[PDB]
């Protein structure tokens, strides 16, 4: 009946899930570059840039 | 006019930039997010010129 009774093997599952989510959505930051897209910039520039 | 300057919108087009490109009646030709000998393989829409 009671529930959240394994409040530590929950806690344990989140953090890693967490850590993945965050992991992943950093893949879409410029970090000062002009785009988030590796083949877009690939196929709009000269190697030089 | 210097201050006045003409503004044109190209949409719904195909255009060949090479007959651009290897034209010598420019002297200045210069592109910034662009290479000019890519603007055959990629495209966008809404030109301003």
């Amino acid at each position: 009946s009671t529930a959240s009774a394994l409040g530590k093997l929950q806690d344990v599952v989140n953090q890693n899930a967490q850590a993945l989510n965050t992991l992943v959505k950093q893949l879409s930051s410029n970090f000062g570059a002009i785009s988030s897209v590796l083949n877009d910039i690939l196929s709009r520039l000269d190697p030089p840039e | 006019s210097v201050y006045a300057w003409n503004r044109k919108r190209i949409s719904n087009c195909v255009a060949d930039y090479s007959v651009l490109y290897n034209s010598a009646s420019f002297s200045t030709f210069k592109c910034y997010g662009v290479s000019p000998t890519k603007l055959n393989d990629l495209c966008f829409t809404n030109v301003y010129a």
